[PDB]
């Protein structure tokens, strides 16, 4: 299974204040703290991808950390590959999530060329599940497996056109891979809304390998046959950057200054 | 509420541990003061937040006149509550001044070995905060 | 002459009450005393070329020979932060 | 004029003290200066 | 005793009239305490032992 | 007319509750007495002013 049928088009938009995250696991109250770390700059030019299926999808760079954002309903966005070669010549990290549990699994994966996931209805199990993993041929040796709650959730109920924007920052350093995230509600106003909100550390994982590239998984329902669909996401790249960060009385980062804007 | 050595998750230090009115985030483990020094830590097992303040300390100024004049002295424990030097029954090895009836809270510190008199004089030895001390005989009564 | 004087004393109160910067030469002294002690206590978090600024971190992770020189750097750096503070204070005391 | 620390019996005032830096009270109180 | 300490910090057998700062007082700990999370994730060495 | 009287100590500032560093600091000699004396010389002067 190596179906090279997904494609993606691109454009550009403004990341005003987004992509700030708690730099350490420390409380601070009503104090201005300065730090040099991998951050995404204010008013940074951020790539805007649309991913689509027709019945051409180039693999993305990773360096000094990535900011990834999206805002899709039904959680059609389902994961990432992070890795040195993504071909079983060096090991690589797979993230996949569904409605009840995410897996974090780093192995010598031969992904074939374009990896997507294939949740479909099975007649004999009377229910929806992943048919066959088109993402890869086989895993050979694995050295780390973690399972937890889905890093992403929908809001209670569903208001009309009322998307939530989901933000992730991915870092690799000293063997560890660090996920930060935030899920913010959107008045359906504009992309990366005006305002401020800082990403909390979700997982902080001693993977221990080498990352130089990354890619994302979209789901397809296989309705009779790969019924065609669309998704959006935004990619920003981090720089070694200085920030001055403002903590309120409650020790949430309420505002920030990008020190070279 | 007892001065102790502590190690929380490898965050080592020394101080009194007290319950805190600070409310940390779920991922945060310890709080840093304006001086960026640690002043709270969240217990790893039961996730209550504890203030840390160092165990009590201060200067120890000895009020001594000319050795030829006399050999007796008072001691000022600087910035120290005068109930807390008794609880500090330590670096000064001389325990004796824990058991003194002649004990006085000046605003400058706990003064031990000198007695307060209501009558006033020129400042012979300065203590601080309006207080001075002198070696002399009172005999008012 | 008395009315001129009494109305002049009346303007001192309003001047001092309304003007934010009027006691600037006294506030400045208080602020420089606060900033000098804040800078001196902040200087404890500096590494000065050591592996860490936390002393028991060094002593736990490194052996007696290596740990000693790491502390030395911290002793030499901190003792520089004190000599700087006391020299700044001796100069600031002379203008007071 | 606000005073950061009065130096009386025992914030950044606390953390200074935590590291052995102490503020000493003046000999003449603000009452004695008002009397003079 | 505290006079014997001033004679020592001034390096002289005769201290004059005055007030002299000697060694700082500081209360040492009563004991030392270790705090680390619940003992989760016991290794599955038993399944094979 | 005056500024805040301050006092400090190498024993605590350079290394609180640290006998090992306290022993390394003895190798540097008189500097701590000079610093303490200098700050005491400033402190007594604020009363004089
Ligand atoms: C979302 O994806 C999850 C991973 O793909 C999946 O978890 C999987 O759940 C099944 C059944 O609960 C597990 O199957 C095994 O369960 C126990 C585990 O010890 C065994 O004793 C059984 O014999 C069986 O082999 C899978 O192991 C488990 N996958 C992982 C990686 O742990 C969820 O079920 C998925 N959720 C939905 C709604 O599709
Ligand atoms: C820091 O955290 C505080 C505690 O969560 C938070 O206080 C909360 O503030 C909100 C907004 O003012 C209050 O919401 C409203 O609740 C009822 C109406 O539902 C009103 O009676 C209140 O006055 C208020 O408007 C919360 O009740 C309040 N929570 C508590 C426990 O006091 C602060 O706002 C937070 N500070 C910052 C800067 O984020
Ligand atoms: C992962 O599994 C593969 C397949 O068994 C191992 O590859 C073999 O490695 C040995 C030792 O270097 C070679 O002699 C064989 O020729 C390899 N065969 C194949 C098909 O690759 C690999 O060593 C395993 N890696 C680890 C870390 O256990
Ligand atoms: C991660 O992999 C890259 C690619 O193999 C490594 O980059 C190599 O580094 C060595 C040592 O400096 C150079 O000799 C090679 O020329 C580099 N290769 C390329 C293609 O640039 C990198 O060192 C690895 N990182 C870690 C931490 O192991
Ligand atoms: C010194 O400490 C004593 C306690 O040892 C303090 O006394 C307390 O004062 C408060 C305020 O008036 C009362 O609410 C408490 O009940 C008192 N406690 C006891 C046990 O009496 C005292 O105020 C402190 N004073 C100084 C000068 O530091
Ligand atoms: C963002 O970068 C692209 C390519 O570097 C450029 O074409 C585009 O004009 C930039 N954005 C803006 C708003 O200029
Ligand atoms: C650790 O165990 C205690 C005692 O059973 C329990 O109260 C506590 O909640 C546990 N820790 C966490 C993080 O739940
Ligand atoms: C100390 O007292 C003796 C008399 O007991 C006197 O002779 C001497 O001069 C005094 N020394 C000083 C320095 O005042
Ligand atoms: C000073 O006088 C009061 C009565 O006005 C008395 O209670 C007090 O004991 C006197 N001072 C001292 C220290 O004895």
């Amino acid at each position: 299974q190596c179906v090279n049928l997904i494609t993606r088009t691109q454009s550009y938009t403004n990341s005003f204040t987004r992509g700030v995250y708690y730099p350490d696991k420390v409380f601070r109250s009503s104090v201005l703290h300065s730090t040099q770390d991998l951050f995404l700059p204010f008013f940074s030019n951020v790539t805007w991808f649309h991913a689509i299926h027709v019945s051409d999808n180039p693999v993305l760079p990773f360096n000094d950390g990535v900011y990834f954002a999206s805002t899709e309903k039904s959680n059609i966005i389902r994961g990432w590959i992070f890795g040195t070669t993504l071909d079983s010549k060096t090991q690589s990290l797979l993230i996949v999530n569904n409605a009840t549990n995410v897996v974090i699994k780093v192995c010598e994966f031969q992904f074939c060329n374009d990896p997507f996931l294939d949740v479909y209805y099975h007649k004999n199990n009377k229910s929806w599940m992943e048919s066959e993993f088109r993402v890869y041929s086989s895993a050979n040796n694995c050295t780390f497996e973690y399972v937890s709650q889905p890093f992403l959730m929908d809001l209670e109920g569903k208001q009309g056109n009322f998307k939530n924007l989901r933000e992730f920052v991915f870092k690799n350093i000293d063997g560890y891979f660090k996920i930060y995230s935030k899920h913010t509600p959107i008045n359906l106003g504009r992309d990366l809304p005006q305002g401020f909100s800082a990403l909390e550390p979700l997982v902080d994982l001693p993977i221990g390998i080498n990352i130089t590239r990354f890619q994302t998984l979209l789901a397809l329902h296989r309705s009779y046959g790969w019924t065609a669909g669309a998704a959006a996401y935004y990619v920003g790249y981090l720089q070694p950057r200085t920030f001055l960060l403002k903590y309120n009385e409650n020790g949430t980062i309420t505002d920030a200054v990008d020190c070279a804007l | 509420n007892k001065c102790v050595n502590f190690n929380f998750n490898g965050l080592t230090g020394t101080g009194v541990l007290t319950e805190s009115n600070k409310k940390f985030l779920p991922f945060q483990q310890f709080g840093r003061d304006i001086a960026d020094t640690t002043d709270a830590v969240r217990d790893p097992q039961t996730l209550e937040i504890l203030d840390i303040t160092p165990c009590s300390f201060g200067g120890v100024s000895v009020i001594t006149p000319g050795t030829n004049t006399s050999n007796q002295v008072a001691v000022l424990y600087q910035g120290v509550n005068c109930t807390e030097v008794p609880v500090a029954i330590l670096t000064p090895t001389w325990r004796v001044y824990s058991t003194g009836s002649n004990v006085f809270q000046t605003r400058a510190g706990c003064l031990i070995g000198a007695e307060y008199v209501n009558n006033s004089y020129e400042c012979d030895i300065p203590i601080g905060a309006g207080i001075c001390a002198s070696y002399q005989t009172q005999t008012k009564s | 002459i008395a009315n001129q004087f009494n109305s002049a004393i009346g303007k001192i109160q309003d001047s001092l009450s309304s003007t934010a910067s009027a006691l600037g030469k006294l506030q400045d002294v208080v602020n420089h005393n606060a900033q000098a002690l804040n800078t001196l206590v902040k200087q404890l978090s500096s590494k000065f070329g050591a592996i860490s600024s936390v002393l028991n971190d060094i002593l736990s992770r490194l052996d007696k020979v290596e740990a000693e020189v790491q502390i030395d750097r911290l002793i030499t750096g901190r003792l520089q932060s004190l000599q700087t503070y006391v020299t700044q204070q001796l100069i600031r005391a002379a203008e007071i | 004029v606000t005073l950061a620390d009065a130096g009386f019996i025992k914030d950044l005032i606390c953390a200074q003290k935590f590291n052995g830096l102490t503020v000493l009270p003046p000999l003449l109180t603000d009452e004695m200066i008002a009397q003079y | 005793d505290p006079l014997s300490e001033t004679k020592c910090t001034l390096k002289s057998f005769t201290v004059e009239k005055g007030i002299y700062q000697t060694s700082n007082f500081r209360v040492q700990p009563t004991e030392s305490i270790v705090r680390f999370p619940n003992i989760t994730n016991l290794c599955p060495f038993d399944e094979v032992f | 007319v005056s500024m805040t009287k301050t006092s400090v100590d190498c024993t605590m500032y350079i290394c609180g509750d640290s006998t090992e560093c306290s022993n390394l600091l003895l190798q540097y000699g008189s500097f701590c007495t000079q610093l303490k004396r200098a700050l005491t010389g400033i402190a007594v002067e604020q009363d004089k002013n």
